[PDB]
């Protein structure tokens, strides 16, 4: 299990088989260059936590896992929705 | 005042111990260090009173020298040596780096201040990068 | 000459067998807090160039070099000074 378990971002210090991932929305980097016509429903964000770039030049570093190894990680969700009663979307 | 000037180069050499790989202006890993080339010069004009005697009669009536009767407020003769600033190019050599793997087609140079800002008085700049072969991997 | 000649900061990627390390005094840090009582001639600098830290923080890190290998590195210096031909200093 040893040696084929490190994450390397690409100049920082490799990691060992467990980190975690945040897919946030509430970036203020985001809002005045990637997401500008989209809503909460379809939106694009980033991973990288670094903020010595901005997200349009932070669209090029890959946290490529290692190889020699097949890898998978478990999803939690938090979501929040207020819709009415009677509405025109969902035809009542 | 004699200030340092550092060079930097982030795209072909890899970065020196204790310094962040950044693409904002102002820090860029600094790849070596000089001396800012102004240096001054020595001339002995040796009269320095009969020239300041003859130099207010020919080219100035009365702008310096505003007051030329009171000893106090008179104009201060100058010394039997003069001293004046210059510019010399400079040649230097800097040692070895360790550089990247893959080199892309275009490149970045910078040249900044001691306190990280573009000096506009640079009018030339140019370096040559030799590579060798050091420890195998 | 492999293996045993890499230098490791503390969290950065480690390097190999060549760096530089730069002894300067007009750091706008090193003025503010260590520095206050001594001239050019007995200063007192740091080596990291971080700026994440302040300087009374910063003299903890160790760049440690590689051990199972002598280390060693020459040395180059700029002095520049403005002395008077008469003075009291040197009994002229």
């Amino acid at each position: 299990t040893e040696g084929r378990n490190s994450i390397r971002y690409s100049e920082l210090s490799p990691l060992y088989d467990t980190t975690k991932l945040y897919l946030v929305d509430n970036k203020s980097a985001d809002i005045a260059s990637l997401n500008y016509q989209n809503d909460h429903s379809n939106f694009l964000t980033t991973v990288v936590q670094n903020n010595d770039f901005t997200p349009t030049e932070a669209s090029t570093q890959t946290i490529n896992f290692d190889e020699r190894s097949r890898w998978g990680g478990q999803l939690k969700t938090i979501m929040h929705t207020n819709m009415p009663n009677v509405n025109e979307y969902m035809f009542s | 005042g004699a200030e340092q000037v550092y060079w930097s180069l982030p795209d072909m050499m890899q970065d020196p111990v204790t310094f962040r790989s950044t693409r904002q202006v102002n820090n860029y890993p600094v790849v070596g260090a000089e001396l800012m080339p102004v240096f001054s010069k020595s001339f002995y004009n040796e009269q320095a009173v009969y020239s300041q005697q003859l130099r207010q009669a020919t080219s100035l009536t009365h702008v310096f020298n505003r007051f030329p009767e009171n000893q106090i407020l008179i104009r201060p003769p100058a010394p039997t040596i003069t001293t004046v600033s210059e510019n010399v190019p400079a040649l230097t050599d800097h040692g070895t780096l360790p550089l990247r793997s893959s080199i892309r087609g275009v490149q970045r140079v910078t040249v900044t201040d001691a306190r990280r800002r573009t000096c506009p008085y640079v009018y030339k700049a140019l370096g040559i990068v030799a590579p060798r072969v050091l420890s195998s991997r």
